[PDB]
């Protein structure tokens, strides 16, 4: 567990010489663009099986209900 | 073709450039808003102290007497 | 089988996505090999030249800084990035071959992983 | 003292009620799923069975009761109690009042609980805002540094 | 302004750094007090005869 | 745009 | 030493205020 | 800016004063929030509280 | 640096270990908010322990007094309703944040070398959590508690050689009765302290090798101390969790519960829907889906076998799934399947839920049976995409 | 030595801390058996924890069921009389061993620098043992149990401004009833784990500053590893202790107790002789001897203040009692005084026992007040006895 020095040169600024909470909502539309563009595959994979299974279950339940309802 | 770090070390300049992606700089001549952050933290500390007080009192007075024995004592 | 992007559309898409990701963070594919992971990568990095290893450390530090800042490499250097230009696989293969020979005929492991 | 018990034991209750045990009503609004609506509907929904279904003698039909047939008859008969305040005692009125009373008996801490919840949700949201500001202020030094690394590829 | 610069090398035997506040002008009456404060934060050397 | 291995002394090494 | 005494007195005041806020003996305090 | 700096030089030069200020502010804010939430409660549900039923004292 | 005289009270031997391992332990500077869940499961455990002790000052482990004692805490004790709702919803929160912990580990492949011991101690902690929550849920002595205890402990008689002997020994008699209640109470009191010890060993191993990071790369180049940079991050996490927990205590205190537990246990009557708490549901679903109940218990053992066997797979040099599209999709499919399987557990054992649970279990095990193949095939990527 | 390939499992990181602190810790080569007494106290604590858990699998903390539940443990549970006698007599042996531990520390002046933290943590440990044993003795709910609880809790009223409030809050309802019984059961179950933590801190501080020896001299010249040299010595001690404890369990199990605890608690009548367990008797005797109960509580606080104030004395250069004849005699007189004080506490308040106790407690504090004088004179010794 050692440190590996890199030979960099780092300029830093005081936390009291720069605004804090503006960067949250700065450049918001591009942020939302990224969040949606680079992740729609993941959301599709997470939710698609769930909604598909729910639709299948409801279809089966209703069809059995009608068939057995005399 | 001297390296980037060597050129930076050997040539100090007063036109320092920071990242400014998610933290925008103040203009170079401006007082530091040091007090405002302290008052924000003060409000947060208000809340934290109130919550700690609530939790201690709730536990200790839970260990206290109960309405059953209070009504039983006549 | 051996599926390369020239003879496989799916492999072409996979390579394209990996290139896009590595270029976004600006680090070669070999930089992902953790020395703590295998201890053969540790030896291979111990055998490589100092300029190459220092470049690897610099690229990794840049990537970690970009990850913390929640940003990507600017498009200029992103177009200047060269992922998959390897520097380690040959040395790693040599180290593993030497280890395999030593294990195959007699021999004690030159290095071992602590427990744990 | 506590409320009196109409029967000495569960077996006595069953013998009185023909084998059915009238459950304790202390937590009836929390013991049954969707307790308040269920109790109100069960008390007020004593309807006529559909065509073809015959409830065994001694039982009464209730659509909302799991099973179809319940042991109690309709007790919330219209004009069974005389309110002491001047409210006409209709079956819906008695149903709503009884469900309110039972829900109080099953959760006497609702008012204090909700007041505490509102206050602490608001106050902790303020704390969350302050904590976010504190984190952004501490990390502002790192998240805005410029590092020169002497590498391009 | 108040900021920092760090030139990490790790190939140099000794690390050297300077941390500074904002001083006073020539005509500020507190510059004498700053000089006294510097005097009571005096320099120390590895070859100094004062020692400890 | 990507530099050849001729430059980048680490690439040369 | 006088500065230390003043600091200790102020810290005692702060601790007393904290204990008072924790216990809330406003009813008890007759004098 | 000026107001924040003024209150800073008032109450942020010794940590004991700051702790006293924090505790006092916590107490006052707690009591104020109590009062506000109680007023909202009274405004919202009017005509339901215990000391509102028309026959509260006639069961004798 | 000769320590002739004291510099810093943090570096004195009294505070030196805490200094190192809490204030000065270096962590990668790019950790996201997904490590706060590891920081937060400990807070949930502390909350559970404190509320449980103050509850045990009021609970009576007899079979004729347990339910009435719990109601005594509900009604008579000042602030008792707060204590009980805190304990119950805090068990729920503990399991929620631990599941988030586990799934972040799965996404970023934190189980990979050299943190095999970290993952294995985590699995042991998971066993301890499950046993503690179950034996604690039996305590209030409601219908659901009694019958869940009966069903689950009776399903320990699937072992071939011993079976009934172990079940009789565990019950202290012939059925779930007062002896089992008293035994479960004592065990429920004891086990959380072993859980604290296991958490400490977990943290010791992790600190031995250091924490991972979103990129999954070696990260000893850019590191910063824990305090204060990650203290404030974890503070934001804690306050958000406090808001969530306060919502779940003061406005929906029974939504995560099951209403049939508010009925005093009656061994002569069975509730129509015997199901465990929502956080045992996937395990219950796998157990029910596999028929031949001995096979179900074997499958439950096999689940933990797979969890313990995860860190000891093949090469798979790249670990973070940000650079593994196929493993990323596989992980999302696994998470969806786990959520679906948890949904299945609450459903009856009628059709089509049997088939839906039988397919879901197969997918769940296929996840573990496919990752070594992914590693083996991806071991030869650089030779194929190289630009030489 | 570069650890390329692993030589020994003991030096591997999994067993490295254990290796150091258990096998390889250097120890003075001339230790006698009282260090074995320290290890024996640790073993007694573990025995108490295990038997207490298995006892709490059968004990009902209700006022109407506690006594009959204990008689259940004795008569019906398979080998339950063994568990109960082991727990009770193990509390007694725990206190015997801790007393021998403390008195060895006093004799060899192990409290001196740099082991002030070790001694202070020991004092905290002793407080925890006292509280745990007291609340545990309340559990069986007999005459002595109930009335001792009443008296010892009601002497907390001696606090000037908040005494009555603290008494009522601790009682929970104007008496020592069911609420106090449940409260005491929960606390008795919880405290031993804090005691384990305190013991671990005790050992850590000692291991920081080595270990004293019968000579009191610097001892880094001739040091040997703890294993196997002191493991076998401790083993001899453990077997002898097992024989002693087996004599107590099987043949004379009720000698160390009082017969009044076999009568169910009856808050109406009062037994004629209310005394705590034998190991609280010296403290009880001091408190009873000094009248004006506020003065008694102040005197107990003063006892613990003196015990905490031993380590921080001024000169105290020569450590061991082998080279301190005056201090050797003072220590033996103190031990005789402590035994006499313990005997006084079991006697009624009728004369002459009041005079004897009021002398014995004064002599106790006199010992604690004349050690610095001996230290100063001893610091003066060397420039007087020079032989030239
Ligand atoms: C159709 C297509 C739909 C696409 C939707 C994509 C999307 O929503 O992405 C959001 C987001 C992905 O955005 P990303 O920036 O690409 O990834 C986030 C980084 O990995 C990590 O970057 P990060 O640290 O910014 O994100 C971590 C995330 C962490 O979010 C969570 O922990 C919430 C988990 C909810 C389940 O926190 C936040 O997003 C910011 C708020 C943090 C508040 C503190 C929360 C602590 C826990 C609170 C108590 C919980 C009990 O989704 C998730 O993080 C999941
Ligand atoms: C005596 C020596 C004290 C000392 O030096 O402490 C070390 C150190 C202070 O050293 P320092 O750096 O000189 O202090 C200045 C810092 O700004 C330290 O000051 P700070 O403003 O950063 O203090 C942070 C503190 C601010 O608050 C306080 O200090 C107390 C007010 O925050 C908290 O206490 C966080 C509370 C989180 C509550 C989480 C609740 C979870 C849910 C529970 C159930 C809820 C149901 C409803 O204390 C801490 O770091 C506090 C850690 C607290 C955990
Ligand atoms: C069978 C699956 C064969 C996959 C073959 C390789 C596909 C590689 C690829 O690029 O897939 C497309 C995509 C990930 O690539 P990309 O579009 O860059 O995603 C981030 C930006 N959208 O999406 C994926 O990689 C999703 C892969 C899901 C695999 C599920 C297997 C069951
Ligand atoms: C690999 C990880 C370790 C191995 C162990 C497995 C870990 C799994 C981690 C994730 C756990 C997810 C748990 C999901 C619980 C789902 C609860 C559930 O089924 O809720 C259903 C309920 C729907 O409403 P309800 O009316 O109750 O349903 C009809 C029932 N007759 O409510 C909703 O639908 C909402
Ligand atoms: C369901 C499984 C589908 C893929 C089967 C083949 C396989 O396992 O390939 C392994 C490799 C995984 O690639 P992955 O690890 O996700 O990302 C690159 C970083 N190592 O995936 C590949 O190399 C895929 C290349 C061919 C395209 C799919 C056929
Ligand atoms: C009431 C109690 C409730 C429970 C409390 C927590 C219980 C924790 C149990 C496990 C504790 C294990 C020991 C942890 C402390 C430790 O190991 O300290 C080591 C240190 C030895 O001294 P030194 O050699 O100087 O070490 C520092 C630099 N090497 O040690 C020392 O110098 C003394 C440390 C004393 C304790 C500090 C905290
Ligand atoms: C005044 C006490 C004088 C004193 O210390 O006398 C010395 C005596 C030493 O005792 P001891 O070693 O047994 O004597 C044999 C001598 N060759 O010391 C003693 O006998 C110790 C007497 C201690 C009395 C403490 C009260
Ligand atoms: C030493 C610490 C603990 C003690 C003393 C303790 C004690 C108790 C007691 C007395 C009860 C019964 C009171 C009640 O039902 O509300 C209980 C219930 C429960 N405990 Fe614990 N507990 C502890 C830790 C935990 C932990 C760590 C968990 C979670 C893993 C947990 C989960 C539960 C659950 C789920 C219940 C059932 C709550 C209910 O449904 O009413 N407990 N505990
Ligand atoms: C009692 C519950 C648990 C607690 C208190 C706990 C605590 C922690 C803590 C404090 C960390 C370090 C901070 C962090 O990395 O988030 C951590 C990391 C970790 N834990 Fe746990 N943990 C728990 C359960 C689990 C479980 C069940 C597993 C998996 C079986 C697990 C696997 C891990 C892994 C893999 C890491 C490394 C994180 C990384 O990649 O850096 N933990 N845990
Ligand atoms: C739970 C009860 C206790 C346990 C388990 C315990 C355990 C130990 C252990 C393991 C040692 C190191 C081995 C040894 O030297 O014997 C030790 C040493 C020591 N203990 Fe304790 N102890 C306990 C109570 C006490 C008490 C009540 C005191 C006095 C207040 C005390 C004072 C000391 C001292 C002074 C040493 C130093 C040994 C030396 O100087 O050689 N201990 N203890
Ligand atoms: C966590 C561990 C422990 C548990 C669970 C525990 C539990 C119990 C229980 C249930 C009883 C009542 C059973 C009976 O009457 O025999 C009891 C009695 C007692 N315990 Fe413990 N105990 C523990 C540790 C200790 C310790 C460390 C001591 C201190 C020496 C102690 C001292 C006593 C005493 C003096 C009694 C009364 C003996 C008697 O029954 O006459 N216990 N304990």
């Amino acid at each position: 567990k050692q440190i590996v020095p890199v030979k960099s040169v780092i300029y830093a600024l005081s936390p009291f010489q720069q605004k804090v909470m503006t960067g949250l909502w700065k450049d918001l539309p591009t942020k939302i663009h990224h969040k949606v563009s680079e992740n729609w595959i993941s959301a599709t994979l997470l939710l698609g099986p769930l909604v598909g299974t729910y639709a299948y279950v409801q279809n089966y339940l209703e069809k059995e209900k009608l068939h057995h309802r005399y | 073709e001297i390296p980037a770090t060597v050129a930076a070390v050997k040539n100090p300049s007063s036109k320092i450039i920071y990242d400014e992606h998610n933290h925008e700089r103040f203009p170079p001549g401006d007082p530091s808003k040091r007090a405002f952050a302290y008052f924000v933290l003060t409000g947060g500390r208000f809340v934290y102290a109130s919550l700690i007080r609530l939790l201690v009192l709730k536990f200790v007075l839970s260990m206290s007497a109960s309405k059953d024995v209070l009504a039983l004592a006549s | 089988s051996f599926l390369d992007p020239k003879k496989n559309w799916l492999a072409a898409q996979h390579m394209k996505s990996l290139v896009k990701r590595l270029s976004k963070y600006g680090l070669r594919y070999d930089d992902l090999y953790d020395p703590y992971y295998d201890l053969d990568v540790k030896e291979a990095l111990n055998r490589l030249p100092k300029e190459v290893v220092d470049a690897r450390h610099a690229r990794l530090k840049r990537a970690i800084d970009l990850s913390m800042k929640h940003e990507y490499l600017p498009e200029d250097l992103q177009a200047m990035q060269t992922p998959f230009r390897g520097y380690l696989q040959d040395m790693l293969a040599l180290v593993k071959r030497e280890r395999a020979e030593r294990e195959a005929l007699g021999g004690l492991p030159l290095y071992q992983r602590s427990i744990p | 003292d506590r409320f009196p018990q109409p029967y000495a034991n569960e077996a006595a209750a069953r013998f009185a009620n023909g084998g059915a045990y009238p459950p304790d009503l202390s937590l009836i609004t929390k013991a049954r799923h969707n307790g308040q609506n269920y109790v109100f509907s069960l008390l007020t929904g004593y309807r006529d069975p559909p065509a073809g279904v015959s409830i065994r003698e001694g039982l009464h039909y209730n659509p909302y009761f799991p099973g179809g047939a319940i042991a109690m008859p309709k007790m919330l008969n219209d004009g069974a109690v005389e309110y002491e305040d001047g409210t006409p005692a209709t079956e819906a009125q008695m149903g709503k009042d009884v469900v309110s009373f039972l829900s109080w008996a099953a959760e006497p801490e609702m008012e204090e609980r909700k007041l505490m919840g509102f206050k602490w949700i608001f106050v902790l949201s303020l704390a969350l805002l302050q904590a976010a500001y504190y984190r952004r202020l501490r990390w502002s030094v790192l998240k805005s540094r410029k590092l020169v690394l002497d590498v391009v590829n | 302004t108040g900021s920092e610069v760090r030139m990490l090398d790790d190939d140099i035997p000794l690390a050297q750094f300077a941390v500074a506040f904002e001083g006073a002008s020539w005509k500020d009456p507190d510059s004498i007090a700053l000089m006294v404060m510097q005097a009571m934060l005096g320099s120390w050397n590895k070859t100094a005869g004062g020692g400890k | 745009a990507p530099p050849p291995p001729t430059a980048m002394i680490y690439d040369r090494a | 030493q006088p500065a230390d005494v003043k600091a200790a007195a102020m810290w005692g005041v702060a601790a007393a205020t904290g204990g008072l806020y924790l216990v809330q003996v406003s009813i008890l305090v007759l004098p | 800016g000026g107001i924040f700096e003024s209150l800073y030089k008032v109450v942020m030069r010794r940590n004991s004063v700051y702790v006293t200020f924090v505790i006092a502010g916590a107490f006052l804010g707690e009591r104020a929030v109590d009062y506000g939430i109680h007023k909202l409660w009274e405004a919202n549900n009017v005509g339901k509280r215990y000391e509102d039923i028309p026959v509260l004292g006639q069961k004798l | 640096t000769i320590r002739n005289q004291r510099f810093s009270l943090l570096k004195e031997p009294i505070s030196s270990t805490l200094n190192q391992h809490l204030i000065d332990y270096p962590t990668p500077s790019n950790l996201s908010y997904w490590w706060g869940f590891g920081s937060l499961a400990g807070i949930c455990l502390v909350i559970q322990i404190v509320t449980g002790v103050f509850l045990a000052m009021h609970y009576t482990p007899h079979v004729d007094l347990a339910f009435n004692s719990v109601e005594h805490v509900m009604r008579d004790v000042e602030g008792g309703w707060l204590l009980r709702y805190m304990h119950a919803n805090g068990a729920s929160m503990f399991f929620i944040v631990v599941y988030l912990h586990i799934f972040r580990g799965l996404y970023y492949a934190s189980y990979s070398s050299p943190r095999e011991f970290v993952w294995c101690l985590g699995v042991v902690i998971f066993l301890l959590m499950i046993v503690t929550a179950f034996t604690g849920y039996v305590l209030p002595w409601g219908q659901m508690s009694f019958w869940g205890a009966t069903v689950i402990t009776s399903l320990a008689s699937a072992i071939p050689v011993v079976g009934d002997t172990i079940v009789t020994w565990l019950w202290g008699g012939f059925s779930v009765d007062n002896a089992t209640l008293n035994r479960f109470f004592s065990l429920h009191y004891l086990l959380p302290f072993l859980l604290v010890g296991a958490s400490l060993l977990h943290l010791a191993a992790l600190h031995q090798y250091g924490s991972n990071n979103p990129l999954g790369v070696h990260s000893e180049m850019d590191q910063i101390s824990f305090y204060p940079y990650f203290y404030v991050k974890d503070l934001v996490g804690w306050v958000a969790f406090a808001i969530f927990f306060s919502i779940w205590i003061f406005y929906a205190p029974n939504v995560l519960g099951h209403p049939d537990n508010y009925i005093p246990a009656n061994p002569m009557s069975t509730p129509p829907h015997i199901v465990p708490e929502w956080y045992f549901l996937p395990i219950y679903a796998i157990l029910r889906s596999i028929p031949d109940k001995s096979g179900g218990v074997a499958a439950i053992a096999l689940v933990f076998i797979c969890l313990l066997a995860l860190p000891f797979f093949k090469s798979m040099y790249v670990r973070s799934s940000s650079f593994r599209p196929i493993y990323q999709g596989i992980f999302w499919l696994l998470l969806a399947d786990c959520l679906l399987l948890g949904w299945i557990g609450c459903q009856p054992v009628e059709a089509p839920f049997v088939t839906i649970g039988q397919i879901s279990s197969f997918v769940f095990f296929l996840f573990f049976a496919i990752t070594p193949i992914l590693g083996r095939v991806g071991r030869g990527i650089p030779n194929s995409y190289t630009t030489d």
